[PDB]
RNA sequence: CAACUUUGGGGCCGUUCCUUGUCUAUGUUCCUUGGAACAGGACGUCAUAGAGGGUGAGAAUCCCGUGUGGCGAGGAGUGCGGUUCUUUGUAAAGUGCCUUCGAAGAGUCGAGUUGUUUUGCAGCUCUAAGUGGGUGGUAAAUUCCAUCUAAAGCUAAAUAUUGGCGAGAGACCGAUAGCGAACAAGUACAGUGAUGGAAAGAUGAAAAGAACUUUGAAAAGAGAGUGAAAAAGUACGUGAAAUUGUUGAAAGGGAAGGGCAUUUGAUCAGACAUGGUGUUUUGUGCCCUCUGCUCCUUGUGGGUAGGGGAAUCUCGCA
RNA sequence: GGACCAAGGAGUCUAACGUCUAUGCGAGUGUUUGGGUGUAAAACCCAUACGCGUAGGUUGGGGCCUCGCAAGAGGUGCACAAUCGACCGAUCCUGAUGUCUUCGGAUGGAUUUGAGUAAGAGCAUAGCUGUUGGGACCCUGGUUCCUGCCGAA
RNA sequence: CGUGGAGGUCAGUGACGAAGCCUAGACCGUAAGGUCGGGUCGAACGGCCUCUAGUGCAGAUCUUGGUGGUAGUAGCAAAU
């Protein structure tokens, strides 16, 4: 919730100018509806699949034909409400400035000099990947990339061979204003995927619907994320499209109750584990410190034996 | 009927935290009402217009109290002249949003409500006609 | 945010998270001084945070802050603790002071 | 009549298109394991190339490619771009104004009937008009208005495509699945025929496929050997169950099975456990002292050097 | 109904209405016929249309406020319900001012009327499910995991 | 709870042995089942958060394959 954001060399250092933030990193973070939406766009890039339409007779038969023969017209794109598409991206780009996150999806960046990460343009500029990965070791996403590369693995499936043989983690994504040659540059190292700020894919975003990949800005860029999604000053750039807002202001609910008014206004609580009475009964009768727990005249009655008392002559 | 929300917006199971914080510590009957009203499903939640609102505010006494919607607030255009008022909601949509703040009013979250009111001192909380 | 990064932690997936036959979980993260992923024990989730953890002979105690939520190199701050148990308890009561139980 | 305005045909060389050909990066660096490194570790280089495949196991860097560009070759061709050669002969065309004219689909339209279709079509019979005809609204009604030119013809593109010729893909199936057919499958086979129609994938990295001796008609053996492995021998990856043979144990004598609980017999598991607390001896160091250097998150910091001392103290270690 | 054993083997898909739930927006809503874009069947942006929807009182009464130590009292009253209303449309009579001799409805009645007015709630997507139809669980017979809870005729 | 496949993640496991098979071996689960030891074996495979389904068998005189008894019996072109 800082302001603004140190823009970093390609060299690898504060660079005195900051910018402030597009105010897209306030959008409410909903993983429930980045989930829903992540589930059918990632039904959409998907081929058909059927068995043949005549080829005893049996689907308990060997060789018969089966039961129920998978025909093409099953559903295979889902539509999708486009403000609800826009809210999932709204909310994963909110989601990846955080690094918490980040860093709960599994990342390595741990030793990066700040988040959002923010680079010059110049970034855009190189059109030599060793330039661009020097570049990246400069500013300290090399133990990511390294376990990117370390996390190359075969598929466990038959998919394996059915060309999707092999298998490896998500690594930093670059955000750009324009390209100067900077998408073929890092085209060749792995795990590096990059981005025009308007598209921004909600599968790059949020791979396996999970907020927060890593990403990386350039300075063009994430002013160009104001111009893309604007704010309550700048406008959308999109038709009609507000970034959406907030049902709860605060963040923290333990702040708001451990503030002061509601701590004035409260009850005092309990022990916050109950103290357990009477676990187990103890008959009178037997056992006198109970019976003289209750019945204090027990003790005189005993005293004075008038169970066994005598009566009068009369 | 439910005891929890089945819903999975995060805030607002937030909120049912908050809520049930108070209905637990709070001995006012008003948070009860607002945790039993956090439960309620979209059918369950009609909408409030605004215009429904002003008629409220055509009630005795209630100037000064605020107003409270377990739901959504709703414009219409078919009101003019709209109060100086402090609504309370779940969700604002952009019109009955800026029919509140032209109005010089003001648009509170329930977070900023329950600050405000923890007890529910001077409220009002108003429900959408349900039909069907 | 911490309670909204809590819950996307726990309802959603902690990648240093481990489920075990008992059910009870456990975070890989290296920070957490328990090895359990709880509220109070996911340091992704708590911006306030400490833990004793060795390099390579020397024991350091590490100090998060809420103030370096951004810049995550600059986060852990390094203590070096003493050989004496005794006095290296009375610097974490120390560097703990006005801190949680 | 007044002006204007215009010229066509070749060639050639490029270009364009097709079909090709060729060139264009970086480790085979040390160690371990392995029969074989393409595995693991350490140190690297390329990248507009970390797609894919092969090479005795997961190969960017071994090879082919991949990526980027380059150089060709042979055609197609008017698509245009330059050059070059010619093309006129009262040649052809266009625009405005004036004058004089100003010709079009008949056995058709239509009508009846029959069948057929849900109004067309077909048959049979009849069969027109030329300010004509077709079609539709309209009415204050001896109506007005609208809109096309039938009975002659051609026409790319947007479209369909379970066939052909090719490509490229798959949240498809993985040998009873997927095509009937992954294999010498429309095969073997069956039917007189029309037709019907199977089963059947895996030695190994390399056949290195078992030299030689011997039994044995011959089939099969036994010695021997190859191989990392015949617990891979052309019956061959792996090798379940049903079922079979031998041996051992036990039980049974015309005995059926399980459940509980216990003995007996057989049998298995059963510390790489071996420490803590306090004291003491001596020695050592981030211990003490003095002298530094260095990183910022600049503090209740972090790293680090030199010499001295434990003679005294003190911490940790031994 | 059964010699045994292995493998295979039976409520799938789609369309149309319907409830429920979740989500976005909200009197609006719906990008993806199509165009632009692209790292290329993905994602991203969207012009014009179109679709569906939109276009008074009394009694209570959630609460809330005040007072009351409390108990309670008073006030304002969400949703919704009942009453008495009102009005619109209908209903059957009244049939005026006018009236082309048959036109006219003025006024006053009367009951019910109606998802009527008297201040909206819908659209889209997904999920689970109800009915119907496509071969539609498979071929009278069969119909494939566990546990908990509720549980008739 | 289990099965095939898919997205993410565990810089998950693996020729010093994955998967599969056997296991008069141990353990955890109320169960569905899961974990390990040992043996065999040779090249891939798992846990978690989600998605998706050609997703769970004892029967259907089910389909296909294999193997019994009948039985060394019937019987000798029952196929040669
Ligand atoms: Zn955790």
């Amino acid at each position: 919730s800082r302001p603004q954001v140190t823009v970093h060399s390609l060299t690898g250092e504060a660079t005195a100018n900051a910018l402030p933030l597009p105010a897209v990193f306030s959008a409410p973070i909903r993983p429930d509806i980045v989930h829903t939406v992540f589930t059918s766009v990632n039904k959409n890039k998907r081929q058909a699949y059927a068995v043949s339409e005549k080829a005893a007779f049996g689907n308990m038969c060997r060789g018969g034909r089966m039961f129920a023969p998978t025909k093409t017209w099953r559903k295979w794109n889902v539509k999708v409400n486009h403000n609800e598409k826009r809210y999932a991206t709204a909310s994963a780009i909110a989601a990846t400035a955080v690094a918490s996150l980040v860093l709960a999806r599994g990342h390595r960046v741990e030793k990066i000099p700040e988040i959002p990460l923010v680079v010059s343009t110049d970034l855009e500029s190189i059109q030599k990947t060793k330039e661009a990965v020097a570049a990246l070791k400069a500013v300290g996403a090399h133990s990511d990339l390294l376990k990117v590369l370390k996390s190359k693995k075969l598929r466990a499936g038959k998919g394996k061979y059915r060309n999707r043989r092999w298998t490896q983690r998500r690594g930093p994504l670059v955000v750009y204003a324009e390209d100067n040659g900077i998408v073929k540059a890092l085209r060749n190292v792995p795990g590096v995927e990059t981005a025009n700020v308007a598209s921004l894919n909600l599968l790059q975003l949020a791979p396996g619907a999970h907020l927060g990949r890593f990403v990386i800005w350039t300075e063009a860029a994430f002013t160009k994320l104001d111009q893309v999604w604007g704010s309550e000053t700048v406008a959308s750039s999109k038709v009609g499209y507000t970034l959406p807002s907030h049902i709860i202001s605060t963040s923290d609910v333990t702040r708001i109750i451990n503030s002061s008014e509601i701590q004035s206004a409260i009850r005092p609580a309990g022990q916050a584990t109950q103290k357990r009475t009477h676990v187990l009964k103890k008959n009178p009768l037997k056992n006198k410190q109970v019976l003289l727990r209750l019945n204090p005249y027990a003790k005189v009655f005993a005293a004075e034996k008038l169970g066994s008392k005598k009566a009068e002559k009369t | 009927h439910r005891t929890a929300p089945k819903s999975d917006n995060v805030y607002l199971k937030l909120l049912v935290k908050l809520y049930t914080f108070l209905a637990r510590r709070t001995d006012a009957p008003f948070n009860k009402v607002v945790l039993k009203a956090l439960f309620l499903s979209k059918i369950n939640r009609p909408p409030v217009s605004v215009s429904r609102i002003a008629r409220a505010l055509k009630q005795e006494g209630a100037a000064n109290k605020t107003v409270v919607v377990v739901g959504t607030v709703t414009d219409d255009a078919r009101i003019f002249e709209f109060p100086k008022t402090t609504v309370a909601a779940l969700r604002f949509t952009a019109g009955a949003r800026a029919k509140i703040v032209k109005a010089g009013g003001e648009c509170i979250t329930l977070d900023q409500l329950a600050v405000r009111a923890p007890k529910g001192q001077n409220t009002l909380i108003l429900r959408g006609p349900r039909n069907s | 945010s911490d309670e909204i990064v809590w819950q996307v932690i726990n309802q959603s997936f902690c990648s240093h998270r481990i489920k075990a036959p008992n059910g009870q979980n456990f975070c890989r993260n290296e920070y957490n001084v328990t090895g359990l992923c709880t509220r109070q024990s996911c340091p992704l989730a708590n911006s306030k945070y400490a833990t004793v953890k060795c390099d390579n002979g020397k024991l350091y105690l590490y100090m998060k802050t809420p103030e370096r939520a951004h810049t995550p190199a600059k986060l852990w701050e390094r203590i070096k603790l003493s050989k004496n148990y005794t006095k290296a308890l009375q610097q974490i009561d120390e560097h703990l002071l006005h801190w949680s139980k």
